[PDB]
């Protein structure tokens, strides 16, 4: 859906840091492992977290009510 | 919404839940056995014929949804949401046809 | 729906102690405690401080199930050594250890800049 | 100061990395516990939902809500719930957030817990401020609206143990380990051909000497020194989290010499 | 000033009582979606 609020294994908050990151990636044409390690995210485990996520909501907002 | 009549036939579930059309509208909490699509009928003056929640069930109310057939029948359709939480017993499978439970 | 509510953890619901304190059956001077809900943090711990102390025979602790939060601690001390007061003694020992921690971490930490 | 000593090598608001010397690897553990476990701290913990045109689900937000951390420093000067005399919530023991927002934007709304408001007297006590850790003031995205979709919620923020949920967690990961030359022997490495020169080494094998190869091995040799590392998640700040860590252990066998004295009398 | 049903397509706050066949203003749309409470559900954070 959303990115999850917190890195499940750990609990980094991690759902602030997904506009930045689409950032890190369209406007700052950065490769997603550079640009994980730049927004702290460090331990696989909370990489996982924004690098495997699927942001589905985006294509929930288009449908009409 | 039935408040028993001369048959009394209804379910041990609670229609506190029930609106006044005989239909949980969103958002209200359903669990036990409580009766959702509350409905009656006459037959040859209150017989209880409903839908009341799954036992093992308990939820949330998502969506309830009135429609007419082809035939023109009245329609209900109610979408009980209920967020499941991993817990111990529920079954997990990698990718490489090996299941295993929670312990 | 049988998930015990998660505050059983740490608070304790009626009628339980902290401590109930049984006296060892099959060795002399030993006793067995069990704490109730604790767990492995306060366990392991005043065990491995229980077992410092030399006037301490045996030290032990187990929690028997993952269940519930509880755990039984056996201490066989000296004889003339009461296991409560060992208990008490490893007890204080460790506050007054974490003292020196909290002291000498709060003071190392100001030191710090960031 | 005689004992368990610290000596920190990064500190930050964020983290902590320290080395703890001179104790027990039970009590370094112990307190590697304590701070995952058992630092109390505030955090949505009920939301009513008043309106939600969103397309997440409510106890999905609610979920969320109860994620975004909040600031715990004045924590201690705030009572759980449950031992408040009050009767449910009041602001002794519970701070009260709003989340109101509307996608009035043809563009996506997003919503954040800036957008969250406290809506009871704070008293003074730092507490129950969304912490924004973002270099755009956003914080956590809680949910993004259409245009014509609503969220109209009140959460009430606690007082908790990350125990009780790991929601109220002030730890992130803790680093901890000990023995980066495995002298203590306390691992067998695992190896296709060289233990050595397939493991690599840790961060802290810098910090300690690598034993000498004629050595006999050290059996008395017990675990002291171990290099830990706390992440704060922002609820609290890190020095806080260890500091609370160390204080609430305290409490604890505090709590055991109280039950072994108030075992007697009547 | 309160709404019982919602119309699945053009969202428009219906509120029709029986006999009313099953159909929205303008939009003929015989689904009609119940619209919700006003009993504020509440929820756990967990
Ligand atoms: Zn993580
Ligand atoms: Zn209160
Ligand atoms: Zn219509």
């Amino acid at each position: 859906m959303i990115v999850p609020v917190r890195c499940f294994s750990c609990g980094k908050v991690v759902g602030d840091k997904w506009e930045s990151y689409l950032n890190l990636l369209q406007e700052d044409e950065l490769d997603e492992g550079t640009a994980l390690s730049r927004l702290g995210l460090k331990r696989y485990c909370c990489r996982r977290m924004i690098l495997t996520h699927v942001d589905l909501i985006e294509k929930f907002l288009r449908y009409n009510p | 919404k039935p408040q028993r009549t001369n048959t009394l036939r209804m379910k041990h579930g609670t229609y506190d839940k029930l609106d006044d059309d005989g239909l949980i509208a969103p958002g209200v909490r359903v669990s036990g056995e409580d009766v959702i699509i509350g409905k009656t009928t006459p037959i040859s003056s209150k017989r209880d014929a409903s839908t009341p929640l799954r036992s093992t069930e308990n939820g949330i109310v998502d969506q309830v949804l009135v429609t007419t057939n082809q035939d023109g029948l009245k329609f209900v359709k109610v979408r009980v949401r209920t967020t499941k939480i991993p817990q111990i017993g529920d079954k997990f499978a990698s990718r490489h046809g090996q299941k295993g439970t929670i312990g | 729906m049988n998930a015990p509510d998660r505050f059983e953890l740490f608070l304790l619901g009626e009628g339980e102690s902290k401590l109930k304190i049984d006296p060892d059956t099959k060795a002399p001077n030993a006793v067995v405690i069990t704490f109730e809900k604790e767990d492995h943090t306060l366990g392991n711990l005043i065990r491995a401080e229980l077992l410092n102390d030399r006037k301490v025979l045996f030290a032990a602790y187990k929690v028997e199930h993952p269940f519930f939060a509880r755990f039984k601690l056996r201490i066989q001390t000296t004889e003339g050594y009461d296991p409560k007061d060992a208990l008490k003694n490893a007890c204080n020992s460790i506050i007054n250890k974490l003292g020196a921690l909290k002291t000498n971490f709060e003071t190392e930490w100001n030191l710090q800049t960031l | 100061e005689e004992g368990p000593q610290v000596k920190i090598r990064e500190a930050s608001k964020d983290n902590v990395d320290f080395i703890l010397s001179n104790v027990d690897l039970a009590m370094a553990n112990s307190l590697r516990r304590v701070m995952i476990a058992e630092i109390p701290t505030l955090a949505i913990d009920s939301v009513e939902v008043e309106t939600n045109t969103t397309v997440l689900a409510d106890e999905f937000i609610a979920h969320r809500l109860g994620l975004i951390p909040l600031q715990s420093m004045d924590i201690e000067q705030l009572e759980y719930s449950r031992d408040c005399f009050c009767e449910d919530h009041c602001d002794k023991c519970s701070v009260v957030l709003t989340l109101q927002a509307f996608g009035e934007s043809e563009s996506t709304t997003n919503v954040y817990s800036k957008d969250l408001v406290i809506v009871s007297n704070l008293m003074g006590r730092n507490i129950g401020h969304p912490i924004i850790q973002d270099k755009e003031g956003n914080g956590v995205l809680i949910c993004k609206l259409r245009k014509g979709q609503e969220l109209k919620l009140t959460c009430v923020a606690k007082k908790g143990i990350a125990k009780e949920h790991a929601k109220w967690g002030p730890a992130a990961a803790i680093e901890f380990e000990y023995d980066p030359w495995n002298k203590l022997k306390h691992t067998d490495y695992w190896y296709e051909q060289d233990s050595a020169k397939e493991w690599p080494q840790s961060k802290n094998c810098e910090y300690e000497d690598p034993p000498n190869e004629g050595d006999p091995f050290d059996y008395k040799a017990q675990a002291d020194t171990f290099y830990m590392n706390v992440e704060s998640v922002g609820s609290i700040p890190v020095d806080q989290v260890v500091v609370r860590g160390i204080d609430t252990l305290q409490k604890k066998v505090a709590s055991i010499l109280l039950a072994l004295t108030q075992m007697d009398q009547d | 000033a309160t709404l019982k049903y919602i119309c699945a397509e053009c969202s428009s706050k219906l509120s029709l009582s029986r006999t009313d066949a099953v159909r929205c203003k303008d939009c003929g749309h015989r689904i009609l979606l119940k619209a919700r409470t006003k009993r504020l559900v509440q929820f756990e954070a967990r």
